[PDB]
């Protein structure tokens, strides 16, 4: 997969993935905050095409990610995340893509996810978070 | 130090 | 604010 | 089950916890440090016996946890929290505890854990970290 780091924002305003039912996530870019400004984050895409592409806008600032959790297992030989779900104060979304093999989650009782660093080959093989208040 | 500000991070998930 | 310093919380695990 | 919350601290000196290994976690307690003194926590203890003890004696403050991981299950009815484990920056302790269930983890590439809170019944039911740079 091709590393990606977008750094640390102020928080999010937009998440646009992409997933296929039979396989895994697939691109990634967020529309991050940055001091009350919108900044379009770097767009993240898989090596192949194909996924069906989701926006997720979030009603920022009342609206924020409380919990993000997901799947990870086995696509044609590589271990990826399946599965993704975005659960703010306000409602969930998803899970998009397939909810199979082991789950994870982070869930957050105070604090701002703030940016996203990962990578990304044919599917997204892992991600961490950068966390702020 | 270095002049770079820094920021909590978790993770990875994903099979790390 | 309020005169309470404030942290990072993650969490939680286990029942809900 | 009964709430604690010890707050947030500058750091782990030492984590004492018991556990059965077909059950699940019973008492919890710590040792932090406040700027350079051990702040030694409230023992959060099981309402029931016959758990095995373990002292977790960390080398504060070169050595440092990197991952807290554990499963979640049934006991008697109830979710609790069946196992835990915690890795450093130079070993690895655990797991404590019955590894079945539903895996969870929280792994950290920059911060620190500086407090614990939860509910502790029969078994550790649930549990959350305050984390800080
Ligand atoms: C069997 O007693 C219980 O212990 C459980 C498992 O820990 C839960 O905490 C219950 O609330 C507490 O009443």
């Amino acid at each position: 997969g091709k590393a990606f780091d977008d750094g640390a924002f102020t928080g999010i305003r937009e998440i646009n993935l992409s997933y296929n039912k039979e396989t895994a996530i697939g691109d990634f870019q967020v529309v991050y905050d940055l001091n009350g400004s919108p900044y379009v984050g770097q767009n993240h895409k898989s090596f192949i095409t194909g996924f069906t592409p989701v926006k997720i806008s979030l009603d920022f600032p009342s609206e924020y990610i409380m919990e993000v959790s997901g799947y990870t297992g086995n696509v044609s030989g590589y271990v990826v995340v399946r599965s993704l779900t975005f659960k703010t104060n306000k409602k969930t979304y998803g899970p998009y893509g397939v909810t199979s093999g082991t789950p994870f989650n982070l869930p957050i009782e105070n604090g701002l996810i703030v940016g996203f660093k990962g990578s990304i080959g044919y599917w997204l093989d892992y991600f961490s978070m950068y966390l702020s208040l | 130090q270095s002049g770079i500000s820094q920021t909590v991070i978790v993770g990875p998930w994903g099979a790390k």
